[PDB]
RNA sequence: AGCGUGUGCCUACCCUACGCCGGCAGGCGCGGGUAACCCGUUGAACCCCAUUCGUGAUGGGGAUCGGGGAUUGCAAUUAUUC
RNA sequence: AGGAGUGGAGCCUGCGGCUUAAUUUGACUCAACACGGGAAACCUCACCCGGCCCGGACACGGACAGGAUUGACAGAUUGAU
């Protein structure tokens, strides 16, 4: 009843399937190399990971 | 609030007071007799009764109804 | 006389089912009964060409100037 | 008064015939909705749907559901009967033509209605 | 994520910097801050606390780590301790015109 | 919050192994990953330890998609009121 | 017989004094040794716009890592070369070993 | 030719050579790659050589529209895409 | 001094206006208009038409083991076992 109308929509695919792991958005993720977070959050913790700038 | 829409409740319990007395019988010495069935399958406990509507009945947690 | 079923333009009809090639003729008048049993069956794309407007469901609020004034 | 037929098949034999000569009879996008298995893994609204019209009314005039969903293929089992379909806010109460096979329900009815412009 | 844990944690200890070290069957870590007596808690708790804290979070097998601490020298020279203690000195309700001086007469006395 | 009995005694004892537990921020997602040998939910899990929170027994701060807590004196001390058992065992939090 | 010594990090300087350090341990216990390879370090380039809104002029940011990886073959038992990969870990570097 | 990309924590969606079926998009086994190793000596386009076309809204241009066949997905009608 | 163009023709996309149960909204000279990384069939979704669950912790006063609620099969019901 309640327990399987409560899943009822599949989440294999589509944009509701991941999300950001920081900020917990679904607006311009980044899935590129596992990072699964969005770009502003990346922008926001880009060089404590090792993003610098050298281009 | 009171919107167009009229509200509509849900199953509410009644107030079925005094059903120990539709689980079992007393005769006159100290035997013990049911009017209700029991349920055979494993999911069932051995103490665990079955309903009794006018046709058919319906189980606890096994939700089987034995019909002819 | 050795051509391929799939080297047509009409394959498996509405009433027969048979592989036809037709003409000139042949097309306008099966385009336009195609047109009024659409009209006929009263579906979305009948409906829309019977308005005079786009069947494939692309944009039109910036294109499709030409159709009126 | 004319004998229609679809696709050089008669009714009758259109209608006590199988499910898989059915599907090759069909188009290709009806082969692909009707050959991707069974029909019980999300199809249940359309199994429910069809037997509540496989279930028959005595001689009047048949009886009337209503559908929530658009994407119906349409059956020799299920054609001639009265059936309303849900656009988004109301029910488009319509009759099912015998020349229905092969379409969808939504085709037939019409969401929005038709513009008209006047001073801008 | 574990710098951005350390930060919403060490709030108030003063948090300055961590390093994380690898080496084969131990997952060296060790912490810094403006203080060493408040990390460790009452003898050493909330240290193995934070220890457990990680091994049960991040999936390593248990005694993969061991938190060592660390007190920063030359406390004045780091942004992060000064600000936290500009942080704590507002959050008092002083005024921010003598915390600032304060500061920056205690940065220019560290040698900067 | 209809908990089955048993499911708050096994939050229970297994907070007082290790106290502390670790819980994704995710109410749809039901199976816990390191309580594997039995059917436990997590939002169940997310209201009660919450309700702890809104006694006091436990602290909790937040963080990207998780959660973290603590075990005070007053916390061990009414989970071993509720658990009843005598204090001559202690926790691995405040042991060596 | 024949082991092999992969060595990847991110900076250069520690992994190049860390080779040194390899190939001088090598050459002072006197076995046969081969000198670093290098091969072509893979550029990690992700291009993302600056401001959070959609207001603005379109200025996008440019940023990179600088894998650098070396690897070398030692004719060498597999004790020493034990410890020699247990000896001299510094955080720097990453050491990876393989046999087949 | 050169930048690159390529089997995943929640996850299950990767890159494809080789051998058959089919004009075609596509289908089954067959193997490699956690990557200077395999796709891949990435036989790319433009360009070059040889016929056909001959100033014509024309073999330019391909909008609009009808029918049929495939893959993705739980589902494509308001043509998903080809 | 030039070269390529745009603005003219068709198509894609965005904005204004009209219409709509709803056609969600921010951004109007450089410094908005293939911009929000916005190529939206379902999630996206913030808009509308419909019905369920609480995802109202905790304190105070009522209720309580004789009982405080959830979990449904026969036939009508939207939309659904
Ligand atoms: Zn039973």
């Amino acid at each position: 009843g309640h327990q399987q109308l409560y899943w009822s929509h599949p989440r294999k695919f589509g944009q509701g399937s991941r999300s950001c792991r920081v900020c917990s958005n679904r607006h311009g993720l980044i899935r590129k190399y596992g990072l699964n977070m969005c770009r502003q959050c990346f922008r926001q913790y880009a060089k404590d990971i090792g993003f610098i700038k050298l281009d | 609030k009171s919107y167009t829409t009229p509200k509509k409740n849900k199953h509410k319990r009644k107030k079925v007071k005094l059903a120990v007395l539709k689980y079992y019988k007393v005769d006159e010495n100290g035997k013990i007799s049911r009017l209700r069935r029991e349920c055979p399958s494993d999911e069932c406990g051995a103490g665990v009764f079955m309903a009794s509507h006018f046709d058919r009945h319906y189980c606890g947690k096994c939700c089987l109804t034995y019909c002819f | 006389y050795k051509i391929p079923d799939w080297f047509l333009n009409r394959q498996k009809d509405v009433k027969d089912g048979k592989y036809s090639q037709v003409l000139a003729n042949g097309l306008d008048n099966k385009l336009r009964e195609d047109l009024e049993r659409l009209k006929k069956i009263r579906a979305h794309r009948g409906l829309r060409h019977f308005w005079g407007l786009r069947v494939r469901g692309q944009h039109t609020k910036t294109t499709g100037r030409r159709g009126r004034t | 008064f004319r004998k229609f037929t679809y696709r050089g098949v008669d009714l009758d034999q259109l209608l006590d015939m199988s499910y898989e000569q059915l599907m090759q009879l069909y188009s290709a996008r009806q082969r692909r909705r009707l050959s991707r298995g069974l029909r019980r893994k999300q199809h249940s609204l359309l199994k429910r749907l069809r037997k509540a019209k496989k279930e028959a009314p005595p001689m009047e005039k048949p009886e009337v559901v209503k559908t929530h969903l658009r994407d119906m293929i349409i059956l020799p089992e299920m054609v001639g009967s009265m059936v309303g379909v849900y656009n988004g806010k109301t029910f488009n109460q319509v009759e099912i033509k015998p020349e229905m096979i092969g379409h969808y329900l939504g085709e037939f009815s019409i969401t929005y209605k038709p513009v008209k412009h006047g001073r801008p | 994520e574990l710098n951005e844990f350390l930060t919403r944690e060490l709030a108030e200890d003063g948090y300055s910097g961590v390093e994380v070290r690898v080496t084969p069957t131990r997952t060296e870590i060790i912490i810094l801050a403006t203080r060493t007596q408040n990390v460790l808690g009452e003898k050493g708790r909330r240290i193995r606390e934070l220890t457990a804290v990680v091994q049960k979070r991040f999936g390593f097998p248990e005694g993969s780590v061991e938190l060592y601490a660390e007190k920063v020298a030359t406390r004045g020279l780091c942004a992060i301790a000064q600000a936290e203690s500009l942080r704590y000195k507002l959050l008092g309700g002083l005024a921010v015109r003598r915390a600032c001086y304060g500061v920056l007469r205690f940065i220019m006395e560290s040698g900067a | 919050m209809l908990m089955p009995k048993k499911n708050r005694i096994a939050i229970y004892e297994l907070l007082f192994k290790e106290g502390v537990m670790v819980a994704k921020k995710d109410v749809h997602m039901p199976k816990h990953p390191e309580l594997a040998d039995k059917n436990v939910p997590n939002l169940h899990v997310m209201k009660a330890m919450q309700s702890l929170k809104s006694r006091g027994y436990v602290k909790e701060q937040f963080a990207w998609r998780h959660f973290y807590w603590y075990l005070t004196n007053e916390g061990i001390q009414y989970l071993r009121d509720y658990l009843h058992l005598p204090p001559e065992i202690v926790p691995a939090t405040l042991r060596r | 017989h024949r082991i092999r010594i992969t060595l990847t990090s991110r900076n250069v300087k520690s992994l190049e004094k860390v080779c040194a350090d390899l190939i001088r341990g090598a050459k002072e216990k006197n076995l046969k040794v081969k000198g670093p390879v290098r091969m072509p370090t893979k550029t990690l380039r992700i291009t993302t716009r600056k401001t959070p809104c959609g207001e603005g002029s379109k200025t996008w940011d440019r940023f990179q890592m600088r894998i650098h990886k070396r690897l070398i073959d030692l004719h060498s038992p597999s004790e020493i070369v034990k410890q020699i990969t247990s000896i001299s870990i510094e955080p720097g570097v990453e050491v990876e070993v393989t046999i087949a």
